[PDB]
DNA sequence: ATCGGATGTATATATCTGACACGTGCCTGGAGACTAGGGAGTAATCCCCTTGGCGGTTAAAACGCGGGGGACAGCGCGTACGTGCGTTTAAGCGGTGCTAGAGCTGTCTACGACCAATTGAGCGGCCTCGGCACCGGGATTCTCGA
DNA sequence: TCGAGAATCCCGGTGCCGAGGCCGCTCAATTGGTCGTAGACAGCTCTAGCACCGCTTAAACGCACGTACGCGCTGTCCCCCGCGTTTTAACCGCCAAGGGGATTACTCCCTAGTCTCCAGGCACGTGTCAGATATATACATCCGAT
């Protein structure tokens, strides 16, 4: 039949999310985890929807803004896939 | 009676600039002359981003600026960039960029 | 539970980023540095609620937390 | 009751430069939130230099120095060049 | 004579960069279809100065094309 | 003295239509940067000429902007 | 010709540098170098000796922590010698 | 005036600084990378100080000055009277 | 009479403190047991760092504090590294440490 | 004129947790820094926090909640410990 | 792996000075006592908004298999960098001299806080239609095995 | 090299709900005086920043030599990408109940403000001893021959 190469679909999709503007992860489970991990401040809370929005805009910001510092170290080491190491260093370098 | 706004030849109003000033616990006296000085410098920053987007919004076939073309107003500009180094607009996205070892030969 | 963020959803986010190839361990890690940077967030957004005696965060506490952390957010008001 | 903000201010801006364009609502609450940090951060960083030098009120040589010390290379140039013509516009007006 | 050489004048004013009058005419704005050279043009966008010299029309560093002869 | 004389006509090559050497450069390709005359470029979309002559590539509809001077 | 192994030397150097507090460079060739550079700003100023010493006290401990940095990326990409596409890719990703 | 003042910073002190650092290997070309990262770094922090020096009238740097230039952009340094 | 200090129980001064507060422009009113609360957390942080300091001197047989000590002192304990983050001790020094794969 | 400092109080403190030891001029001024700083960066925070309520006094409650934003963990459990048994002797007396 | 020679790193005792610790005079800032008024604590209420539950589509997630490109390990070579020695250069230290500028004091005048009376600018509520969202059809371009 | 196939773009038509203008109405910015303190200015004192010279001598500098390491090449193999089928629960529309956020009265007590009084923290002076410097000695360490 009919296949594409290794890589072809990856960079077509990079393409194309880079061209989009909406949000990644999906809402009803990232709420599930908001509430869940505030429970252990204060039992008996309450949540607006925009605190939960404004709460994924600013997760998917720091995690986008991780993954594109990660890649440059990758290739740092002439190569071409990301690792935990490659992670580790930029959050060490970083300053956390 | 004309407006202060109006004698200094400005756009943005300088009584309510005066009055922020003075109900905010910055100084025991607020000058004569500082609300019409602040005043002015707000306004021309805002005219610059506002001209920088509209030539994105023109690019795009539009007719009404969206937060996307304000993303992209602030980021293809050393000045502005460096001056908005750490700030998150909703709904912005990214820009677009490939690194060059990534594509085929 | 931390379960929810999906493999797909976590590549959708490196894609655009603009990563070409993923190791399979990458999610777990992933995982744990998010789970980090939310309690961060929520603990000072909580004690923020907390101070004025109320029972709902609000959006404001959330944004006044993410100010105060070296990382503003413009769009919701403020 | 009354809320107070610069969508009014925005928009007569807005045309002078651009005669026929409009703008959306989530660009407008970003272009006030936008105005809003930075008078924050003029004014703020002008109040220590009138506490470090002994001195008790904010006049317009503060703002002049406060301006060139945040805004960053050559706006500063220009942001000073369009506030000393409007204060010398003002002072000898009616 | 002054015929040829008032000939080479002219077609000098025509080669040159109005603003700089030293090199030859090489950058063009889409918008207006003006051509100067690229040395005057690029400091300008470094002066925050957006509007053309002669047709006054606004522009960016995008519509900016280059010439050939 | 042929000395400016040589300018001129380098000069007037330069600024003329090389194909014509009738009308001024006025109307160039978006896609090579090279410039024409309008009179010269036309005739070639009769014949379905994408091709340019100094580089030759292909073109459009939109790759020939007017210019001026 | 009684010699030393190529590195058993410069390995006693950092045990010998990390245990002492003082300046590392000399103090009138930097002093002169302050003073070079400020007469563009504005001409024919003075500074008092506090003011040099503080300037130097500080670019010390800038030039200490960033070579400290530098020296991760090189091991990262298995090497002992740090090049200088390591101080590119560690002031690149600090955001500078 | 004084001029090429840079070469002040010679290849053992810069090389002195590395070994505090904890470096144990270093390249030929390091030394004029490094030259201009100095003398950067000295730019912002002294236009700051000459910006503070001259909105109070004086005309000589003090040691308060600095400390204020290197507490604004978040590098605080204690022992000079800050 | 009394000292302000001396009845909260104190080695820092409390009228002092207050009228710092009550003249830097902070807000309009200040009441009356801030000051006592505000110089409580101002000596407890002092001591803390200041025991750390001793110890360290102690160690090295010296009977003074000189620089290096109050720098050992905040770099070897996580809560006090992180507070004093991103902030510089004149004549401070640096935490010995090598990097594992340089060793033979 | 003169000019004040915490000198006389940090050495008071000092002579408390070690009684034989004492202290150089150069580390006396940073001590006396360190001290201006975080007095400083803890009661900025109050006034800020005061004006989003809408209120005009900063009372020991806008302090007990500045302190628990700025020091990390176990540091605010006991600060915030030390100085609430402090005002509880101040007002008995 | 096992000795041995040489080199740099601790270890123990004078000596000697300049900075730390302590004491005294004196003046200004902190403690007492009383007054007035406005900020803040408390009670009631009402109505928006958050939580909880139910049913249908269907879009996205989960699972399995094939295979081909990329990660990694082992080898070999040659240029760049570390180590040591002799020669040269400028830093560090001391001492003297002169004058430009910081820091403090006394006048007094112009400028900003404060209060009573006006009025027009900016805010809340309502209508409306056009720009943008969406769907269905061709036309052009991009990739891969020949 | 280029044809088959799949993804993507340009165009036309339809519809809807949010931007843009309009109107009435509080209340905040504007005029107009009045006064009292912050600050601009002139003068004086004195100190500390700059310039110059002479004398060690520590360190920067140039050169020879050897070798450990960076870089390019080749080979095996295993793990991540592409694609198809099946199972899940996210999303949309709808409904209902009650909690607590926001608003309005009412009072009362806690902080600012003024005057009086005096002891505590600061500037200045002085003894003396902790540590820096030099020197002889013990030892851990490293590179070589075996
Ligand atoms: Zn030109
Ligand atoms: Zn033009
Ligand atoms: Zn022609
Ligand atoms: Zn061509």
């Amino acid at each position: 039949p009919h296949r594409y190469r290794p890589g072809t679909v990856a960079l077509r999709e990079i393409r194309r999310y880079q061209k989009s503007t909406e949000l990644l992860i999906r809402k009803l489970p990232f709420q599930r985890l908001v509430r869940e991990i505030a429970q252990d401040f204060k039992t008996d809370l309450r949540f607006q929807s925009s605190a939960v929005m404004a709460l994924q805009e600013a997760s998917e910001a720091y995690l986008v803004a991780l993954f594109e510092d990660t890649n440059l170290c990758a290739i740092h080491a002439k190569r071409v896939t990301i690792m935990p190491k490659d992670i580790q260093l930029a959050r060490r370098i970083r300053g956390e | 009676a004309k407006t202060r706004s109006s004698r200094a030849g400005l756009q943005f109003p300088v009584g309510r600039v005066h009055r922020l000033l003075r109900k905010g616990n910055y100084a025991e006296r607020v000058g004569a002359g500082a609300p019409v000085y602040l005043a002015a410098v707000l306004e021309y920053l805002t005219a610059e981003i506002l001209e920088l987007a509209g030539n994105a919004a023109r690019d795009n076939k539009k007719t009404r600026i969206i937060p996307r073309h304000l993303q992209l107003a602030v980021r293809n500009d050393e000045e502005l960039n460096k001056l908005l180094g750490r700030v998150t607009i909703a709904q912005g996205g990214v820009l677009p960029n490939i690194q060059s070892v990534l594509l085929p030969k | 539970n931390i379960q929810g963020i999906t493999k797909p959803a976590i590549r959708r986010l490196a894609r655009r980023g603009g990563v070409k190839r993923i190791s399979g361990l990458i999610y777990e890690e992933t995982r744990g540095v998010l789970k980090v940077f939310l309690e961060n967030v929520i603990r000072d957004a909580v004690t923020y609620t907390e101070h004025a005696k109320r029972k709902t965060v609000t959006a404001m506490d959330v944004v006044y937390a993410l100010k105060r952390q070296g990382r503003t957010l413009y769009g919701f008001g403020g | 009751t009354r809320k107070e903000s610069y969508a009014i201010y925005v928009y007569k801006v807005l045309k002078q430069v651009h005669p026929d364009t409009g703008i959306s609502s989530k660009a407008m609450s970003i272009m006030n939130s936008f105005v809003n940090d930075v008078f924050e951060r003029i004014a703020g960083e002008a109040s220590r230099l009138a506490h470090y030098n002994k001195r008790s009120t904010i006049t317009s040589r503060e703002i002049q120095t406060a301006v060139r010390l945040l805004l960053p290379g050559e706006l500063a140039k220009h942001a000073v060049s369009e506030g000393t013509k409007a204060v010398t516009k003002y002072t000898s007006a009616k | 004579d002054e015929a040829l050489v008032e000939e080479l004048a002219n077609f000098r004013t025509l080669v040159y960069c109005s603003l700089c009058s030293k090199n030859w005419k090489n950058m063009a704005i889409k918008t207006c279809g003006h051509v100067f050279c690229e040395n005057c043009c690029k400091e300008r966008l470094a002066a925050r100065m957006r509007k053309c010299p002669t047709c006054n029309k606004a522009f960016s560093s995008n519509d900016l094309l280059t010439v050939h002869l």
